[PDB]
């Protein structure tokens, strides 16, 4: 029993890699230039500076992560990209020529506002992210130029339509993207002479394949969704700054330069007191929480390091490996 | 509120465009004004955001003007770790801040302020070097950087990228290759926490010292430490 | 306290090695003030001023909003025992606004 | 029914709104799509068009609970064509009327031992100058002892009248009409104020609320705000001592002639209780989209 | 003192979790490229790995892969397949390498390393051709 | 635990569906078994496989 | 619906015969039908 009718489906996966790597401040986030504050939180001190410490650590540890990811997708020897690349194949939407048509409609969909990497306090003159310093908290911009990333893209895009053919990690021996994916297609069991006869319904289908997804962007491809998922999971984490100074946790009020103007030093004393142990405890969540995105954030960069490594540069062995079924 | 003295610099047009505080009668704080057209129910004025922010507010003119609140400089600092160069970063900013105007408690400016504007923003301490190193530790952001090098000052650099051997794609049935011709033996070494130190205390002396009034104490808690 | 002790605050340190301590500490300090809302007018508190003070169990009060107040003319004519105040404190009687 | 999700009767909120935002916030709330205490006024008797016996109803001796503030719509059933309450067999067009509120924190009976008779100061209101004054007071209710009257010989309810042939004439508004047709029962003692409000007339239905609390009672109105679109917004702040836990609504009626009898719209009353929406703010700022959580 | 060994007994929990995973991945690894030699892409030593060694260590393992590291690459000529006209259906696929011409002429040259040598059956395979190939008839392997 | 007032949630699919996965497993594993592929279906006789 | 607690839940039009291995069902009719693409698992 084997079928006379054959598509290629398109399986979109996404995996979260690099939280925005966020530190937050001892001075400026805690205490906001307030005397008695200037006076009170040095003798916790070793708290949120080992806390503090720690985030530079595991922030250091993605940075590490994100360095040998970039490694193991440096391809020692890669192609320009080249106008009409794929010959009968207008693959137009996946060609990078500053920044790529896919990802750029993909940037557009997901729910993005701009991290003001250039004119952010510009931005924020003119006109959520800029309350960065509202809430308090510093974001830094990434470890990658906007271009170093889509060096990296162009690169191991370049060697895959290369390293489809032959193993060995060291040599790169580019074949055009037809004759490769037809030596792909003798790689998963088709044989070379049915896909001979029909180049152009192969062709036509082929392009409809890869013309279904952005026209199936929408709510129905779960993978959209769970890339605004890790979007609102980075939100939900600034928000677990940006609501709890509002938390009193049996304080009086948010403002703690108002807390400062009204209290007395008698009662000020223990209203700053339950003041620094609620927002020490939600920063130690806080970190906690992201630690533990800090390790599932190396192991599945690691998994997608894999997935780019086996099914990406090469033919996959695993059933099933990135794509239901044959892949 | 109570009242106070005016004149004439107490208007949003008298602080239009700067990093200032606010008093709305209560509402107080530190915040930015912006001119803008009419947002929102003109009636309340008092207008926040998911995060109980104001974001504006109608004045008396009919003028609105949007509270994108006092947002500071983006504050960061590097220092070359015990090499002593350490100097200032300011976020996606233009050097309109100088070492005037500031406070905490100091800044030291070491030898002899000083614009060094870049795509990070706007940096003190630096001078400006078209330096290209790949293999840098010490990033400042986007694909900013600083050489180690081998009583001055500090200079700046960027994240190289390693360009790949080049080889182009070619349509005919010829092809180049490209091919290393020299062999290294890179050592890769790694390491896993597989066994933790299997350390083990129990409730009577960490939690009691053998004290006998703790010890009938301990027991009101009892299974707690079992 | 200055800029490198301000890095080296929670240990000690040595010479020459390569490493990131992005950590900091400073902010763009504010140069500027506002104090309006609108206008206002001023709060009659004479009506606690005047009339007969009412015993405890018929104690009478009287709420202020939308107008000013000015305790410096209030309290001088008081003869305060005794001022306590629960989770908010005495010396805010018109330097904080609710 | 009243729809929550068709931006039907919703409190704007006191003194900070959003923009372009959802989000839930607690406060009063009223149960979605109720019953409600449905009343309509009609005219009294007219034999051609001299002033006859009144055309009311029980209403008068029927109280609900307070409980947390009540809202009240205006005009709902009006802009149609409806059959005349007091005569049947005329089909008439239907015009908006307002109600007239009387609040206190006791119920009694009355002399013929009827409950609905309230203790102590008493807060009564009511509409005025074919609606146009908002009078009111906090003030000590004294029935007479005259043929009808609920401290005289006879009595047996108690209504309001309005001749528009004398009051809703070109200008005029009868020296305020309403006000006296209360106070042809009544008689004020131990008073404190005496409130205007200076609403105009139309023929667009809209919404009220009313609501009192430790920092006094707290009238809502759409007339002075939002007409296209309509939201319960704050105009009102009334001094009150005490706090009112039981509230009715007095009768209207009108000396109408007997031919051209203009019967009025069958306004609803909804009980306000402790509970939390969920509000969708657009960018406008006004209140087109919530829901319940209970 | 109880709620802080309440914490440690927590985080103790969260490292035994993470050591479980460990030991996991840990004897994976000594399994993979350290008993046989397996084929991933940098999954347990980065670059092209070779050979591995294991050390334990007082509080876990330490892992030494060595491994050819490439440098001074140059461009030739290769191709892709050679099969012949007249019988299209004989073609020599080069077994994990790439094709030369040096005629000291088609030779072989593995995937790594510039080591041309002469075209052997030994390292080759035979697959059917497509629209793309090269043909040639002056002078053919046998 | 209505008692205890929650709800631990059911099976969502049924105990002899999974039945179905897994003899359909133990049937599948003999086709795809011996030569790599999983389009089609080679069920050898399980002695032979 | 008869012996019930907390505040209010309402049924538009027509408890039916609705008797199914997790249980009884409210506001469903009878009709066993394959679906081989279900999303919205009952
Ligand atoms: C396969 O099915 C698709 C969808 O109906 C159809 O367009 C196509 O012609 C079919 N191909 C063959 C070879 O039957
Ligand atoms: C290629 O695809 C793009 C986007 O769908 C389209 O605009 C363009 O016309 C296509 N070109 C050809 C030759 O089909
Ligand atoms: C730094 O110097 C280079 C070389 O003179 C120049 O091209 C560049 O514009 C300078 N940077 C800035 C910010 O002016
Ligand atoms: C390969 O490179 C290393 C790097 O220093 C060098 O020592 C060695 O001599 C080179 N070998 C050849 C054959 O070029
Ligand atoms: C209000 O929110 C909607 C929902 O995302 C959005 O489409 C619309 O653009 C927003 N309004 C403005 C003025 O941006
Ligand atoms: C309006 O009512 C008041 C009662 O508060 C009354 O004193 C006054 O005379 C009335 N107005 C006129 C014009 O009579
Ligand atoms: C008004 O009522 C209060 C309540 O008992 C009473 O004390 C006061 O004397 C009254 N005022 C009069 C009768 O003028
Ligand atoms: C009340 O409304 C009338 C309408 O004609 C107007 O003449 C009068 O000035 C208004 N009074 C106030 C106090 O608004
Ligand atoms: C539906 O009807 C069939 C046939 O009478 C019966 O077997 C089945 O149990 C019914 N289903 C339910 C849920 O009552």
């Amino acid at each position: 029993s084997i079928p006379t009718n054959f598509s290629f489906g398109v399986t979109q996966e996404y995996i979260q890699t690099t939280i925005q790597k966020v530190t937050v401040d001892c001075k400026q986030y805690v205490c906001n230039g307030f005397q008695k504050c200037e006076q009170l939180l040095r003798e916790y001190g070793q708290f949120c500076s080992k806390i503090n410490q720690a985030l530079h650590g595991a922030n250091l540890r993605q940075d590490d992560s994100v360095r040998n990811l970039f490694a193991s997708v440096k391809s020692s020897q890669s192609s320009p990209i080249i106008p009409g690349f794929g010959g009968d194949f207008n693959l137009t939407l996946l060609e990078p020529v500053a920044r790529s048509a896919i990802e750029d409609l993909l940037f557009d969909k997901v729910t993005i506002a701009d991290p003001g990497y250039m004119q952010g306090y510009d931005d924020c003159m003119q006109q959520l992210i800029c309350a960065q310093y509202v809430a308090g908290y510093k974001v830094l911009p990434p470890l990658m130029d906007v271009n170093m990333e889509a060096a990296y893209t162009s690169s191991l895009l370049g060697s895959i339509a290369g390293v489809g053919w032959t193993a060995g990690l060291s040599s790169f021996a580019a074949i055009p993207f037809a004759q490769s994916i037809f030596y792909r297609l003798n790689g998963v069991g088709i044989t070379q002479q049915v896909l001979s006869e029909n180049q152009k319904l192969i062709a036509n289908k082929f392009n409809q394949a890869l013309g279904a997804m952005q026209t199936g962007f929408t709510t129905t491809n779960e993978a959209f969704q769970k890339v605004q998922d890790a979007v609102n999971n980075n939100a939900q984490a600034l928000s677990k700054l940006a609501s709890e100074l509002s938390n009193t946790f049996g304080a009086i009020s948010a403002s703690i330069g108002d807390i400062i103007q009204r209290l007395d030093p008698p009662e000020q004393d223990a209203q700053i007191d339950r003041l620094i142990n609620g927002r020490l405890t939600t920063l130690n969540a806080f970190v906690a929480q992201q630690l533990v995105r800090s390790e599932s954030a190396a192991l599945s960069a690691q998994l997608a390091k894999d997935k780019v490594n086996e099914c990406v540069k090469a033919q996959s062995k695993r059933s099933g490996f990135c794509g239901q079924g044959t892949h | 509120c109570p009242k106070l003295e005016f004149a004439n610099d107490t208007k949003i047009a008298s602080q239009l465009g700067n990093c200032v505080e606010y008093s709305l009668y209560g509402v107080s704080g530190r915040g930015v004004f912006q001119n803008c057209t009419a947002v929102g129910v003109r009636q309340q004025r008092f207008v926040y955001d998911a995060y109980q922010n104001l974001v504006g507010y109608y004045s008396d003119d009919g003028n609105y003007y949007c509270l994108r609140a006092c947002v500071s400089v983006p504050v960061s600092v590097i220092y070359d770790k015990e090499t002593k160069t350490h100097a200032t970063l300011f976020g996606s900013v233009a050097c309109e801040h100088i070492s005037s105007t500031m406070s905490q408690y100091s800044r030291s400016t070491r030898s002899m302020y000083g614009p060094l504007q870049t795509p990070v923003g706007c940096v003190l301490g630096l001078v400006n070097s078209s330096l290209f190193v790949e293999d840098c530790k010490l990033p400042l952001g986007q694909s900013l950087c600083a050489l180690p090098d081998t009583p001055g000052e500090m200079r700046l650099a960027s994240i190289a990228f390693n360009h790949p051997i080049q080889v182009d794609q070619l349509n005919s049935s010829y092809f180049k290759l490209s091919i290393p011709t020299n062999f290294s033996f890179g050592v890769t070494q790694e390491y896993i926490q597989t066994t933790i130190q299997k350390v083990t205390v129990d409730c009577k002396q960490y939690v009691c010292n053998g004290f006998q009034k703790c010890e009938q104490l301990l027991r009101e808690y009892g299974q707690f430490c079992s | 306290f200055n800029d490198l002790s301000q890095l080296h605050c929670s240990y000690e340190s040595f010479d020459v090695e390569s490493g990131v301590y992005s950590v900091s500490s400073f902010e763009a300090k504010p140069s500027g003030s506002v104090v309006e809302q609108a206008e206002g007018v001023e709060c009659d508190f004479s009506p606690l001023l005047s009339g007969t003070p009412p015993q405890v169990y018929n104690f009478k009060r009287l709420v202020f909003t939308n107008c000013n107040y000015n305790l410096t003319k209030l309290l001088s004519l008081f003869s305060v025992n005794d001022f306590t105040c629960s989770q908010i404190s005495p010396a805010a009687i018109a330097s904080n606004c609710y | 029914p009243i729809d929550v999700s068709k931006a039907d009767g919703i409190i704007y909120p006191q003194g900070r709104t959003y923009s372009n935002i959802t989000i839930t916030y607690q406060g009063l709330f009223p149960y979605q799509g109720d019953h409600g205490d449905m009343y309509v006024y009609s005219a009294g008797h007219a034999t051609g068009t001299t002033p006859q016996k009144l055309f009311v109803a029980n209403y008068s001796q029927d109280v609900k609970q307070f409980a947390n503030g009540f809202v009240v719509r205006i005009g709902a059933a009006a802009n149609s064509t409806g059959t005349v309450i007091i005569s049947p067999s005329t089909s008439a067009t239907i015009r908006k009327i307002y109600p007239a509120f009387m609040l206190g924190s006791s119920v009694g009976n009355f002399s013929d031992g009827k409950m609905g008779r309230f203790f102590n100061h008493t807060l009564v209101l009511l509409p005025d100058g074919c609606g146009t004054l908002l009078r009111a007071f906090y003030c000590i209710l004294e029935p007479r002892s005259g043929n009808h009257c609920p401290a005289g010989n006879s009595y047996t309810s108690f209504a309001t009248y309005h001749t528009p042939a004398t009051d809703c004439s070109d200008g005029n508004y009868n020296r305020n009409a309403s006000l006296n047709s209360f106070k042809e029962y009544f008689n004020l003692r131990n008073c404190t104020f005496m409130y205007t409000y200076n609403i105009t007339e139309d023929e667009i239905l809209e919404w009220f609320g009313i609501t009192q609390t430790a920092q006094g009672v707290h009238l809502f109105s759409s007339r002075y705000v939002d007409l296209y679109g309509g939201n319960m917004f704050q105009f009102a702040t009334l001094p009150v001592y005490d706090t009112i836990k039981y509230y009715s609504i007095i009768p209207h009626s009108i000396r109408s002639i007997q031919s051209d009898r203009k019967a009025w719209a069958a306004f609803y009353v909804y009980k306000l209780q402790p509970l939390t929406f969920l509000l969708d703010f657009s960018v406008d700022g006004y209140i087109r989209r919530a829901i319940d959580c209970g | 003192r109880l709620t802080t060994l309440n914490a440690f007994v927590a985080q103790q929990l969260v490292r035994s979790e993470s050591a479980a995973l460990s030991a996991q991945l840990a004897k994976d690894k000594v399994n993979e490229c350290v008993k046989a030699q397996s084929k991933r892409s940098g999954f347990c030593g980065q670059g092209t790995h070779i050979v591995s060694f294991v050390v334990n260590a007082p509080n876990g393992l330490y892992f030494m892969h060595v491994g050819y590291y490439p440098s001074n690459h140059i461009e030739v000529v290769s191709a892709y397949g050679l099969c012949d006209a007249a019988n299209p259906t004989n073609c020599i696929a080069p077994v994990n390498g790439y094709f030369i011409k040096t005629n000291n002429e088609w030779s072989y040259t593995g995937s790594s390393f510039y080591a041309p040598e002469p075209i052997t059956s030994l390292n080759t395979k035979y697959v059917a051709p497509q629209v793309t190939y090269q043909n040639i008839s002056t002078n053919l392997p046998p």
